[PDB]
């Protein structure tokens, strides 16, 4: 049990904001499956 | 390439006959698999097509079948006077289908890309609709699915950024 002086956790700094479900998406493919992404299939989208 | 833009009708009679498609471009095998009705019928749909291709690409729109075959009619060969009776039959099947469609007017049409080799671009002219006001907006807009399949094709031997500069990259981008 301590009161006066104890653990100090770090608290965050950065709050995650709100994206477009569709921007999300297509970002997600190019960073993490950048096989279909020089093609016509991915730069429509 | 070369667009060659057909009815409906006659690009299902190619595929259900089994007609080869890389042969369409070369004028004595088209009219021995083709029709008078359907050769007049691809004049037709040519003189129709509303979209201006990219030039600057080499990407060029068909000469119909009936000025090859008034060409033929008019160069000595075996054949040429054959020729000159197939053009007379194309003329007056052509006249008597424009005095019947006349009433069409107002309409645009629905294409679907068929690519065939690199040399030819079969466009396939589907189902009309009705467009009076602004019928060159309510084209662009029904004709989504034509323009990024022609842009997916040539982006596959065109450089991307030449194809960018394309009205037809700008018709998809109007559209959507």
């Amino acid at each position: 049990r301590n009161y006066s002086g104890g653990q100090q956790q770090a608290i965050s700094r950065f709050t995650a904001r709100p994206g477009d479900p569709q921007v999300e998406e297509l970002y997600l493919i190019f960073t993490n499956f950048p096989a279909q992404t020089a093609y016509w299939e991915f730069h429509k989208k | 390439t070369q667009v060659l833009v057909m009815p409906k009708a006659v690009f299902e009679s190619y595929k259900t006959a089994g007609v080869q498609f890389n042969k369409l471009l070369d004028t004595n095998y088209i009219v021995s698999e083709t029709s008078v009705n359907d050769l007049a019928e691809i004049h037709q749909a040519l003189t129709a097509f509303p979209f201006l291709l990219p030039e600057k690409l080499d990407i060029k729109l068909a000469v119909s079948p009936i000025i090859k075959v008034a060409e033929l009619g008019e160069i000595d060969g075996p054949e040429q006077f054959k020729m000159k009776d197939l053009h007379n039959r194309l003329e007056s099947r052509l006249a008597t289908n424009e005095l019947r469609d006349a009433g069409n007017r107002n309409l645009v049409y629905d294409y679907y890309l068929y690519p065939v080799d690199e040399n030819l671009w079969v466009a396939v002219q589907q189902s009309a609709h009705i467009a009076s006001s602004d019928p060159r907006r309510v084209s662009i807009q029904l004709n989504h699915t034509f323009f990024d399949s022609m842009i997916n094709e040539m982006l596959n031997t065109r450089p991307r950024e030449s194809v960018a500069s394309t009205q037809i990259f700008t018709y998809y981008l109007e559209s959507c």
